[PDB]
């Protein structure tokens, strides 16, 4: 009740991290990557 | 040149993919909060190699 | 919410996303 029981919840957190490890990475890359391109029409048109 | 690119690129994915599973790189994000440039340096270094 | 509930018994917390800039 005291030792093993809380450890079971503890295992879940360490067992659940391997999925959140990549979601933030992928989102943080595309979101930051898209921000590199210009937004203004004048600047954007000049690129063309 | 064509084959060398095919070799280096495959190696890094084999490394980064297996690097996250191990507890070494796993414990970093429970305390530090973010990569701290590990991925940035890894990608940056790959270009130099 | 996940960290808030788990905070009641353990300090193993995940990452937030803020000030991405």
């Amino acid at each position: 009740a005291e030792e093993k029981y809380p450890e079971l919840f503890a295992t879940l957190a360490n067992d659940l991290q391997p999925l959140c490890i990549a979601l933030r990475q992928f989102y943080l890359e595309n979101y930051r990557q898209l921000d590199s391109q210009p937004r203004e029409i004048a600047a954007m048109k000049a690129q063309e | 040149i064509e084959a060398i690119h095919e070799l280096v690129k495959n190696f890094f994915q084999r490394l980064g993919d297996r690097l996250r599973k191990v507890d070494c790189y796993h414990q970093v994000y429970r305390l530090v909060g973010n990569d701290g440039g590990i991925e940035q340096l890894l990608r940056r270094a790959e270009e130099d190699i | 919410s996940i960290n808030e509930c788990l905070k009641a018994m353990q300090i193993f917390e995940q990452l937030p996303v803020i000030t991405e800039s």
